[PDB]
DNA sequence: ATCAATATCCACCTGCAGATTCTACCAAAAGTGTATTTGGAAACTGCTCCATCAAAAGGCATGTTCAGCGGATTCCGCTGAACATGCCTTTTGATGGAGCAGTTTCCAAATACACTTTTGGTAGAATCTGCAGGTGGATATTGAT
DNA sequence: ATCAATATCCACCTGCAGATTCTACCAAAAGTGTATTTGGAAACTGCTCCATCAAAAGGCATGTTCAGCGGAATCCGCTGAACATGCCTTTTGATGGAGCAGTTTCCAAATACACTTTTGGTAGAATCTGCAGGTGGATATTGAT
């Protein structure tokens, strides 16, 4: 007489059930193994976790406690694998990494 | 008197805007550009507030990126002044070349 | 009976195209018109390339179209070149073209 | 049995030019071509329907797709044929 | 005179954010040209979505989708 | 209505940064992220299934999908994280 | 079973030279040859890593041209003339 | 004794190889390189001849493309000799640099 | 180095635009029972992939010789950056007004679905020919004198 | 400017690999008769987009002065192009062995419905604060001297 969220069963925070609904809404005749939405729910949470991890650290370095788009671009554009995973992506109001080519530097 | 040497304010401008994230094109003017272009495809159109923001965000990010590649092409040529042909090469190599 | 292709007045296979639309699970349902239209388009684009390649073949005084002809046909036509921009044609080669500054005096 | 567009491409080939032939290597490309576009259009069409919460790919989706995918002039003639065909079809019975 | 509204000061700001130090005078109009083609391409597809949807209103999504298919995925407007 | 991953993005965030919060726009970006990767993975998956004439998208596909889409290290952990969650989902009552 | 090693060096200067000529290059820096092998090597490890993933996904011991064709596509480099 | 000036033969080749379509790399040497890489990835693999052929068609077209972009970069710097830094600019603008 | 004009960073404080949290319908995920499909299992056929081999000529490798390219150095005309100046225009915050997205709900045309009948492709085989490879010779290009 | 050295353009020759018909098996198109249901159509509500208005301070255009950069020109050190030589290794082509890719069929583990009960997720209203923005003095940076 009790209910149990598959997400809880998977030990994950992301919508396992919702994922399955979504995998179906977007890929018709394909049947979907119960494993599918759990495996993915987990993978997205992981990548989400990974981004927030560094976004924060970036928010911190900015003397701030509130993550904003900037903190995400910084966290992404400075990290090799994420910046790779996100080529072709534009983060609204994320700016650009601070970078000036030495040829353009004053001289000193 | 006082006066900053050529290229100092620019380096300062670079360091500045490269630290910020606000848009750099004037909103109104942009919105007018959008609707102007949009017309030639479909008359009596209605843009959402967001669909214009998104449009501009994309555009500025696009140009900011294109300028980075263009800067590389100038530097490649022993220069530091970006000229039109740096933009051409950059876009040519990109695959855009329009 | 009459073949749906014949009915749409087409050479390309409407039923086949229809079937593939299904196997490919692009969606749930497929309008009786979709495979006709698509089939029609594919046949058209086919005709186009075939047209320019044929010419290209004959230009090179050849009776049989080979890959280099599709290559030349495609790379010399602004639009087809754009549509097949990220494409590479095995044994097609390239448009002959030498940068001007590389030529002598 | 492996199916392909060979006979269909060949038919169209004979209309554009009667006295020309095609190498098997060239027919290969032709096949790859037809299959690629078939994919591009069906796919674009697919998304299109889903963006619009629709469950059916109709001649209408296919057209927008053709519009989104093809170069202006190629697009125009593309859409003529499309319509010309669907229209004719819708009366041949 | 839309596409002049995109002023030299702005373009310079852009290029600056792009790490640019000097700028040919001709750059301005040139960038101006490039930006036009950019919007023509994305708006055309955007409007095409709006059209297919039987609408008279270009939505943020129309743009997002148009951008996507141009290879330029954009975040923060899927809301 | 209008759903999102907003709330989960949040849990995850707090679960590792109790003393840190995330702005509106910032959250929208994370939302886009999840929707994109989700799509890329779902896209590769059904595609693997198709090529292999299979009619079921399973965790096996998602995995391969993951391997095909993510840079090495990042891919490593996602494969783990995935199999991990599927294992616990299977055993765990 | 003869161990394979340093086969990149098989991509010889004469060859890297013909490719560049078809690419329309008239003058080649001496450091280009090695530079090119490096670039070639990356391209191949990439296409092959994906192809084989496809191979392994289908529990097969043979790398088929379709594996390569699908691989080249994930990378945006569509190839005609091998589609099964 | 006869002898052509430097470049005369080079342009000769450019014309030659741009008119033809045959693969420019030796088949066998290429097959090994491919098997080497594949093996140093997953052992006990077999290759249909076409896959190897597919890989070479793809590998050679890619480099010929790279060389054109590389050639444009050198000309941009008022040079006619492609140099590593030339290949480098082109790959970066291409987004390859990984 | 020594000012001196100035930009820049950091200490410091507080109202509130915007994030956080509370709150109570409710759409959709979890649940039990039943119906339908599948993709791994297994014996198995046969394509093709691997490894040889032997002959040898096309093609790589090495060395040399010097043409001309790349780059360094010098020279200046003039294109753009810095800065003051007069001011047109973008920005800004609340407004009633309607075009027009997005909902609910009824239903006819269109799809799906399960057989049966008919036939348009395909694989294989007999058969027609376009052209790759060689031989030759008049012609165009190049480079020396 | 004329001419020897060579690569190039190329019409003819023709045997044979690869292309083009020639025909019957078989999935698979194509009719028909139910069975199911999308999504356009019609009535309707309210979430938003276009707008009229009107200040004001924030930027844009203008124009003057010249710093120094881009670009032309002279030059020579040496890096690559051409090339003659030497002989290895890729290429070619026929040949057997066997792993393995692919077809087929028996089957239980698994996904797909159809339907009911229990929340998990969301909207928007009630509560809350991170920090944008303003002030100010210390210090760093730039540049003429």
């Amino acid at each position: 007489s009790t209910k149990t969220s598959r997400s809880a069963k998977a030990g994950v925070i992301f919508p396992v059930g919702r994922m399955l609904r979504y995998i179906k809404k977007g890929h018709p005749k394909y049947r979907i193994g119960v494993g599918a939405p759990v495996y993915m729910a987990a993978v997205l949470e992981y990548l989400t976790a990974e981004i927030l991890e560094l976004a924060v650290n970036a928010a911190r370095d900015n003397k701030k406690g509130r993550v904003t788009p900037r903190h995400i671009l910084l966290a992404v554009a400075n990290d090799e694998e994420l910046n790779q995973l996100l080529k072709g992506v534009t983060i609204a109001s994320g700016g650009v990494l601070p970078n000036i080519h030495p040829e353009l530097l004053a001289k000193k | 008197p006082h006066r900053y040497r050529p290229g100092t304010v620019a380096l300062r401008e670079i360091r500045r805007y490269q630290k910020s994230t606000e848009l750099l094109i004037r909103k109104l003017p942009f919105q007018r550009l959008v609707r102007e272009i949009a017309q030639d495809f479909k008359t009596d159109l209605r843009f959402q507030s967001s669909a214009v923001m998104a449009l501009q965000e994309a555009s500025e990010a696009y140009l900011v990126g294109l300028f980075e590649d263009t800067n590389l092409c100038a530097i490649h040529a022993k220069r530091v002044t970006i000229m039109p042909k740096d933009i051409q090469l950059a876009r040519r190599i990109r695959g855009e070349r329009a | 009976a009459k073949t749906r292709s014949s009915r749409a007045g087409l050479q390309f296979p409407v039923g086949r195209v229809h079937r593939l639309l299904r196997k490919g699970n692009y969606s749930e349902r497929v309008g009786a018109g979709a495979p006709v239209y698509l089939a029609a388009v594919l046949e058209y684009l086919t005709a186009e390339i075939l047209e320019l390649a044929g010419n290209a073949a004959r230009d090179n005084k050849k009776t049989r179209i080979i890959p280099r002809h599709l290559q030349l046909a495609i790379r010399n036509d602004e639009e087809l070149n754009k549509l097949l921009g990220r494409v590479t044609i095995a044994q097609g080669g390239v448009l002959p073209n030498i940068q001007a500054v590389l030529l002598p005096k | 049995r492996k199916e392909s567009y060979s006979i269909y491409v060949y038919k169209v080939l004979k209309q554009v030019h009667p006295d020309t032939g095609i190498s098997s290597k060239a027919m290969g490309i032709m096949n790859s071509f037809v299959n690629d576009i078939f994919e591009r259009i069906a796919s674009e069409a697919s998304r299109l329907a889903h963006y619009n919460k629709r469950s059916t790919i109709t001649s209408r989706e296919v057209q927008t797709a053709v519009r989104l995918l093809l170069p202006g002039e190629l697009a125009k003639h593309a859409v003529s044929e499309g319509t010309k065909a669907v229209t004719k079809y819708t009366s041949s019975k | 005179d839309n596409i002049q509204g995109i002023t030299k000061p702005a373009i310079r700001r852009l290029a600056r954010r792009g790490g640019v130090k000097r700028i040919s005078g001709l750059i301005y109009e040139e960038t101006r040209g490039v930006l036009k083609v950019f919007l023509e391409n994305v708006i055309r597809d955007a409007v095409t979505y709006t059209e297919h949807a039987k609408r008279k209103t270009v939505t943020a999504m129309d743009v997002v989708y148009a951008l996507k298919r141009q290879g330029r995925t954009l975040y923060g407007f899927g809301g």
